[PDB]
RNA sequence: GAGCUGUAAGCAAGCUUUGAUCCGGAGAUUUCCGAAUGGGGAAACCCACCACUCGUAAUGGAGUGGUAUCCAUAUCUGAAUUCAUAGGAUAUGAGAAGGCAGACCCGGGGAACUGAAACAUCUAAGUACCCGGAGGAAGAGAAAGCAAAUGCGAUUCCCUGAGUAGCGGCGAGCGAAACGGGAUCAGCCCAAACCAAGAGGCUUGCCUCUUGGGGUUGUAGGACACUCUGUACGGAGUUACAAAGGAACGAGGUAGAUGAAGAGGUCUGGAAAGGCCCGCCAUAGGAGGUAACAGCCCUGUAGUCAAAACUUCGUUCUCUCCUGAGUGGAUCCUGAGUACGGCGGAACAAUUCCGUCGGAAUCCGGGAGGACCAUCUCCCAAGGCUAAAUACUCCCUAGUGACCGAUAGUGAACCAGUACCGUGAGGGAAAGGUGAAAAGCACCCCGGAAGGGGAGUGAAAGAGAUCCUGAAACCGUGUGCC
RNA sequence: AUGAGUAGCGAAAGAGGGGUGAGAAUCCCCUCCACCGAAUGCCUAAGGUUUCCUGAGGAAGGCUCGUCCGCUCAGGGUUAGU
């Protein structure tokens, strides 16, 4: 990473994430190449918050088609980050 | 050689003799929408836009070799030529030798 | 996205796989003929 | 901004403009994702100018060597 | 110079005459693998060290560069040996490492089937194939030649000689050369012997080490000694001719610009470019398109032009460099284990290749003309460099076929080396057509839908999505005669 | 095309009531009955690569059917200092 901005790609928004959201964890995509730490880095400077855990998971891309062709999805990287009792990241849903 | 806004006329097709203005032009297929010219109707499903629906009455493109300009002087067809008025190229009418 | 044939057989990649077709000239001529061929998949 | 302009600025501050400017994109991404995003054609815009700057960047430091 | 955001829909949101999309020249960025080269590895991934930077109280984390091997040049040290030397270390190296165009050419190795009706050699064939080296071309090249003449004078390629000579179980078959006619057309440089300078052994001399002048030759030349002649205002050149940079004009290539003349009337028709009756242009009657067959509707064509920037050629200037001809012929040189001989295999009086031993001459000198012995005739070996005429095209541009037209033509006119088959090397398909224009069927009716019947669009709906034409096999319904 | 509406369509236990639905032998629920039980149970490998969950679906496919499915289509889902 050079600046953070690269390492975070977008929020998700679903229903096991606004589940988790009130438990004061947020899930992001995550460039695929980062690791923890730079995660936890980024979301540190970003946000001005307090950062407790971090835990990634790797995805697989599905297989698609439209008409005849077939091809494969882009692979992602999903962050879930708890904060301590600090702030609250207005991801402004 | 004609462009959105011209006064043309209409030489070949059902509409022959017909004159009218033109309203678009789509250069990558050579064709080009004149108003009350060649005049369809589209038998259109309801949706979002036009909610009702119904056959509608529009226009549809006919090929840009089909229509020649008006000469500005005597109102007759004219073929188009190209000349440097003021470090500006115009287009002019042969016939007559005035601009556009 | 591509299509993947037992990801997991070591000797499969170990005989018929990419670093073992460039480990001699032999090899290296097969290769060179499916790149001649046009062929979409080299090698294991 | 246009080219001409960007080679008006000083290194420095051209480095500062293309900071503020991910930072835009880095909102106009989250908006797009939560659903708040009118002007689609913003983030394309914002790419091509961070671009611009960069290139005014690197042609100075090539000409210095 | 007016629209645009590819295919390619849709559906949003936008840009643009303060000039977008698009086309051409020059740049910038260029993740990871791959010769892959920090180490490892099941190619697209793991794990490091050094320096600097970001960050932490610190550990942990991140960014940017460097870190393979071999070779060369050095610099030091320097295993054996003290120096030296192997080596080690250090540096400097746009060095070389791999790919391909299934083509062309150099070198090395090198089959078998087949045929000879069998098989003895031979032929196939120095072919297929494998290995190494390259270049835009490549070895080839300026006589110790041809050959027998009134001689020609480097090399290469085409015609002819000639399917001849010749070689051939002389059988199959293999197979020349010279003369003559053409294409292209230039030949040069060194060593050697001599002169000048310094050193290094030697005692000066001597004698080699180097550097500058010198000189390139056979009806011999050079050295050498002596004459004129010069060092320029003349000549030559980066293509060999030792060597060697810029600058101006012209023509091209890589975008483009301009460019004549019919809405002629009238008939059929869905539509006129067709029929009939009239006109025009032409350095332009090539071609494509447009609702049917267009010179005059469009894009264009003939002819003229046009380049900021890269390039390809020419011409000139500039630049750089530079003696030849004589008289002699007192004395030296003209290419060392070579020319030739033996010894074996290889090859096959024998013939040559390679090794295996030997071993001259050198201008009054040698080598040749099938052998040897003599006459005469041509040449000058044991140093090097040279364009052109020729070979082939993976590619790019412009075109052309008494070439194919979807079982044809490439395997591939269509998301084809794809789908499929195989562990792998590898093998390897099928599949084009609505309509001029989606105007691609609102609405009503039966039906869960599919699919129909009306209505409507259209020239055509029996053109409704594998939608031009639509044969045969095959499958049905009705009916005249039995 | 013919053979030909022929041979197949394999074990092995189901029956009824209710529901859904255009349509039910075959799907869901209930009830009883029946089968395995050193397994036909529990977990977890190799291997497969989304087949997992929710909603929709009735082209094709599933030796009959289908309102169902390992089938189709949209969204989701896999969190380690031990």
């Amino acid at each position: 990473m050079k600046d953070p901005r690269d390492v975070l790609k977008r929020p998700v928004i679903t229903e096991r994430s606004a589940d988790l959201m009130t438990e004061k964890k947020y899930t992001f995509e995550v460039d695929v190449r980062a690791n923890k730490t730079e995660v936890k880095d980024a979301v540190e400077s970003i946000f001005g918050v307090k950062v407790d855990k971090v835990n990634i998971m790797n995805y697989k891309g599905k297989s698609k088609r439209v008409g005849r062709y077939t091809g494969m999805t882009s692979r992602r990287r999903k962050a879930i980050v708890k904060l301590t009792a600090d702030s609250k990241e207005i991801e402004i849903f | 050689h004609v462009k959105k806004g011209d006064k043309v006329m209409v030489i070949s097709g059902k509409d022959k003799g017909k004159q009218g203005t033109i309203l678009a032009a789509f250069p990558k297929k050579d064709r080009v929408l004149v108003e009350g010219v060649n005049m369809v109707k589209k038998h259109s499903k309801p949706t979002q836009a036009n909610p009702q629906g119904g056959i509608s009455n529009q226009e549809a493109p006919i090929h840009v070799s089909n229509v020649m300009p008006l000469d500005p002087k005597t109102g007759e067809v004219t073929r188009v030529g190209y000349k440097v008025e003021d470090g500006k190229k115009v287009r002019v009418a042969k016939k007559s030798g005035q601009v556009l | 996205m591509k299509r993947t044939f037992q990801p997991n057989n070591r000797k499969r990649s170990k005989v018929h796989g990419f670093r073992s077709r460039m480990s001699s000239k032999n090899g290296r001529l097969v290769l060179a003929r499916r790149r001649r061929k046009g062929r979409k998949v080299l090698s294991a | 901004m246009k080219a001409n302009e960007i080679r008006d600025l000083t290194t420095a501050e051209i480095e500062q403009k293309v900071k503020s400017l991910k930072e835009e994109l880095f909102n106009l991404r989250f908006q797009l994702a939560t659903g708040q995003l009118e002007n689609t054609a913003r983030i394309r815009e914002v790419r091509k100018a961070i671009a611009r700057m960069k290139t005014v960047i690197r042609e100075r430091e090539i000409a210095a060597n």
